[PDB]
């Protein structure tokens, strides 16, 4: 009979478009079909929990307080409640969510040299930086196509020392060194609040980058014009 | 096999990038910007303003092109201005065209 | 606004890594600078990646500055290794320049 | 080395062990890219 609420993550709003507010109980006795009340200041109540546990090895019965709900739902930010009418405790288990900007600094960096001379693998990282809260949503852009959750690792945001309110989170996408070489435009795409469209897009690729070569070319031209 | 990155008229600038192919070796191919900008040389500061002087000092910002009263004139638009004219005590003013080619009655 | 150098640390297996950045051969203060807590690549689930980031004025990076960082490790053959960058810390970066008076 | 070696630019680093040093070890780079500071070519042509 585990006491949690869980509330959903901004990234899943826009990655699943659908939110889910439940009052997560876990290691319950094994009776099915129990009632479980997560109401909030209106008087809704969540639907019940289906292809849930029922029977476990491990005896862990998760009753989850699960609900397809509108994701514009959460946003207005109603308070959210929990409610546990359990035979096993007669006393009910109560507990409240609630929710309390800067423009986010995605920017993004090229590989490292070395990566290159090495020729094991690439690496590239955007550098999402200077955005508040904690909650942001970074996916990965090649060939049109998004890239499997396998392939890259998004890292937990972590408190800035020279911004406490806001905070960086960094991302790694590893490719074979081979990959970056050809023209894949390897775009960079993340979602955060304080944004205008949702969605800032970030591009990095091998024709873009510091360059070896620099031929600025001038003519004195005295038939002007016609440019 | 060059990208042509930003293309802008007035400053006539060509921001486009090319990448020599290198031979079977690791990568230390050179990657090259292949910019081409041209000065009209003769055009006045106000290029609508026919009466202006003659410019001397181009400032060519190349990050501020990527993304200010501009350079040389453009074939496709029109830079006109307005010119008084009199066949006596009466003044009309009657619009001219500085350029030819461009606002050609088509 | 601000320089910020990423330390990008990879491969360690024990998981336990500690960095440090060093300016004009001298220590800096564990403030400036803020270092992840490791967790594995998807490539290698033996190897764990951490990275070190350090927040620094622009102005200070125009001028040459070392800003060294430097990752400990047991799996290292020193156990210890120091990388350093600069502002001209890449290619050479040949010029072509060329001027018409046609 | 070879002089053929150098010309690859091999990183070739550098380590000394004491104890006055904060960390006991430091690191210093050389390579074939370590000087040649932004050279550059202008063409005059009419
Ligand atoms: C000098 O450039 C300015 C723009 O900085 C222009 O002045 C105005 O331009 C608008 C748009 O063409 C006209 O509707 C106004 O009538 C102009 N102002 C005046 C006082 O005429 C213009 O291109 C140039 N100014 C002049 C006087 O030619
Ligand atoms: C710049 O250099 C490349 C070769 O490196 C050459 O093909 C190109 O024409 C040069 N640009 C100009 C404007 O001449
Ligand atoms: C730049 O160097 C190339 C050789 O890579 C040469 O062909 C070209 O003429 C040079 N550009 C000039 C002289 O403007
Ligand atoms: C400028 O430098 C390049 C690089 O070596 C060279 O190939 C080119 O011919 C040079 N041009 C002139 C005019 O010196």
């Amino acid at each position: 009979i585990r006491v949690f609420a869980i509330p959903p993550s901004f990234a899943s709003i826009f990655l699943t478009k659908s939110t889910k507010l439940t009052c997560l109980v876990t290691d319950l006795t094994t009776y099915d079909s129990v009632t479980i009340s997560w109401t909030r200041q209106n008087g809704e109540a969540v639907k019940t929990h289906t292809n849930i546990s029922e029977s476990h090895p491990n005896a862990t019965f998760s009753a989850v307080g699960e609900a397809s709900i509108c994701e514009d739902d959460w946003n207005s930010g109603e308070r959210f409640t929990c409610t546990v009418t359990h035979t096993d405790l007669p006393s009910p288990l109560k507990q409240t969510i609630s929710r309390p900007l800067h423009r986010p600094d995605v920017y993004l960096l090229p590989p490292a040299r070395e990566q290159l001379n090495l020729r094991e693998s690439a690496t590239i990282t955007c550098l999402v930086t200077g955005f508040s809260p904690a909650d942001v949503f970074v996916q990965w852009m090649q060939r049109g196509q998004p890239l499997s959750p396998e392939k890259y690792v998004t890292s937990a945001p972590m408190p800035e020392p020279q911004a406490p309110g806001r905070y960086f989170a960094h991302s790694i996408l590893t490719v074979s060194e081979e990959e970056w070489n050809t023209g894949e435009t390897y775009t960079c795409v993340v979602a955060h609040e304080a944004l205008p469209n949702r969605v800032t897009e970030r591009t990095v690729d091998k024709s873009t980058g510091k360059p070896t070569l620099y031929n600025v070319s001038l003519v004195m031209s005295d038939t002007a014009g016609t440019c | 096999e060059r990208i042509v990155l930003v293309d802008n008229k007035c400053k006539c600038a060509r921001i486009t990038s090319r990448i020599i192919r290198s031979s079977e070796d690791p990568n230390e191919d050179i990657v090259e910007r292949n910019i081409r900008i041209i000065v009209p040389l003769n055009n006045r500061e106000n290029i609508s303003d026919p009466t202006s002087p003659l410019r001397t000092r181009f400032v060519y910002h190349l990050s501020d092109l990527c993304k200010e009263t501009c350079y040389t004139y453009d074939r496709n638009k029109c830079y006109t201005a307005v010119v008084p004219l009199v066949y006596g005590g009466e003044t009309k003013m009657v619009e001219t065209a500085l350029t030819p080619d461009a606002c050609y009655p088509d």
